Formats: structure tokens, sequence, C-alpha cells
């Protein structure tokens, strides 16, 4: 009846190497970048400011506040700026998917740019919450684009970034609270899920909407593999993924560190040496910058 | 559609 011959990582790998599995969508969250040292910016456990005299805590991340008082956000950005941008094994696993002609799209909730550094191109990515990779002047008639190196030196020198052409504020291309979500998120979702053969859901607790609803856009037959520290995505009994019931037929949970799960899957696929070689090479290159 | 906590 079902595409997976069994509801295990081993069944997923067999399916991936069969003729039926041509197009993979990855859905990724903060869990794939924590081993790179990037904290989960939506987790209350991370330290996300009395000196700023905010009308309410969340105002640091609302667009209309930021546009009037951008200094609190950029002071926070300095505190949190990563010491290094080194993608994880999981990011390079997706680069291997791309190399092998299997990656339809990576939808990411992360703003940390590590997908791009690892070699995913614009066409491969839906950055559902934007990115720090680029920044734009906020004036609608200007919209001059600035690269991350430019924005980095403003953040560290503690100079509020202003546009060289028009002297308006320049904002990192992340989606602030109160901003529209990207049109590309909705356009790609309407097309990609007609074509997907496998969903790889990695490092997300599937608690943030509308990103979490992407799992319900897959065709009914499409297997869904969760690689995550904790099971996630099941329907909420107070009001989905079905891993464990007698009716389960396509969803598989691999519980552990995302890097270790991708390593395990690569090893089943015969890709472990390729993945190790890519990661060691790219890490060596980043370390040598 | 706007970005929010949920
Ligand atoms: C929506 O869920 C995404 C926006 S939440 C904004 C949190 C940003 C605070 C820290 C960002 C600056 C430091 C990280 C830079 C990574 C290139
Ligand atoms: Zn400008």
């Amino acid at each position: 009846e079902r595409l997976l011959d069994e509801l295990t990582l081993e069944g997923v790998a067999r399916y991936m190497q069969s003729e039926r599995c041509r197009r993979v969508i990855c859905l990724v969250g903060a869990g794939i970048s924590t081993s790179a040292g990037i904290p989960d910016f939506r987790s209350p456990s991370t330290g996300l400011l009395e000196k700023y005299h905010l009308p309410y805590p969340e105002a640091i991340f609302e667009i209309s506040y930021f546009k009037k008082h951008p200094e609190p956000f950029f002071a926070l950005a300095k505190e949190l700026y990563p010491g290094q941008f080194k993608p994880t094994i999981c990011h390079y696993f997706m680069r291997l998917l791309k190399d092998k002609g299997l990656l339809l799209r990576c939808y990411t909730q992360n703003i940390d740019t590590l997908e791009r550094i690892a070699g995913l191109e614009q066409e491969d990515l839906v950055e559902a919450h934007g990115t720090f990779y680029t920044s734009h002047c906020v004036s609608a008639s200007c919209r001059h684009e600035y690269p991350l190196s430019w924005m980095k030196e403003k953040i560290f020198s503690e100079v509020t970034p202003k546009c060289e052409d028009c002297q308006s504020l320049v904002k990192p291309d992340i989606v602030f609270f109160g901003e529209s979500l990207p049109a590309r998120f909705f356009s790609c979702m309407q097309s990609d899920f007609l074509k997907v053969d496998l969903l790889l859901v990695m490092g997300t607790s599937l608690q943030v909407q509308p990103f979490a609803s992407l799992i319900s856009k897959a065709p009914l037959s499409t297997p869904r593999l969760l690689i995550n520290k904790e099971k996630a995505g099941q329907s909420d009994p107070f009001l989905g993924m079905d891993f464990d019931s007698k009716k389960a037929y396509r969803d598989v949970a691999w519980l552990g560190e995302c890097d270790q799960g991708c390593l395990a899957l690569a090893e089943l696929l015969g890709w472990k040496k390729e993945l190790e070689d890519l990661v060691r090479r790219e890490h060596a290159s980043i370390d040598a910058q | 559609p706007k970005k929010y906590g949920g």
C-alpha cells in the first residue's frame, strides 16, 4: 500500500535510492544550526534589555518600533553576532542532495545564512523569515542593497546603518514581527508540493506558523522523515505527523542531534565518505579565511 | 500576511 517498506531510517534510505524518489523538499529550523553555535532565537531559554526603555519586550523585534528606534535592535545584534559562520553537517548534507539532483527546495526558518555558505543557491532556498545575508535601505524609492560585510562593520562600530544614497535606515533582510512574510514562501509552496517525493524535516519543533503547516501540504503518499532531538508535528490532543499509531504509514522519527541523523542517513545511502570529505574541506576553507 | 509570535 505504502511507499516506505518500513517506518525506519533504513526504509527511508531504500526509498531514496529507488526510482520513485526523485524530488526532496527539506524543511529546516534552528536545530540544524545550534551545533554551529547559533542560538534558537525563538526559544525563551535563549537570552533575548532594561536600558532600552521599550514600551513592551517584543518591541525590539516589531518593524514599526525598529523604524523609529533602531538602536536597541542593533545593540542586540552586536551582542549576538556569531564569532564564525561555519555550516553544520546537516547543511552540507543538503548540499549533497543538491549535487545529486535530488533537492527540489530547502525551506528554512533560519536567518543565519548558513544554507548559502554551504552552497545552496537562491533558486534552491525559501528563506521563510528572511536572512541577514543582505540588507536594504528602508526607503521605498531607493531600496539600495548592502552585503553582510557592510552591515557587520556598522554593527560592530556601533554606527546605526544609514543608506549612502539617501541616508535612510538600512535594515537586515530578516522579517521583523509585523512585516509581511515573503511572497516567495507562498508562491513556491503552491508549486513545490505538487512535485515532492520526500519531506525531510530537520531541526524544527514545528511550532511556528505558517511554516509549520508546510507538512500538511505534502501529498498523502509522500513519506516524511523527522530528524530532531524531540518528536514533533503530531496533532495537538487539546484541539499532523503520525509516527506511532496503528494507522501510521509514512512518517518516521529519528531522535537525536541533527548532525548525527544526517550522518546516519548518509551512511545508509553510501554517501558518508562524500559527506565527510565535503565538510572537512569546507570547514578547512572557512577556518583558513 | 504579517509575521507574528504564533
Ligand atoms: C523571525 O522568526 C525571524 C526574526 S527573529 C529576530 C532575531 C534577531 C536577533 C539576532 C540577529 C542578529 C545576530 C545574528 C546574525 C546572523 C547572521
Ligand atoms: Zn537609500
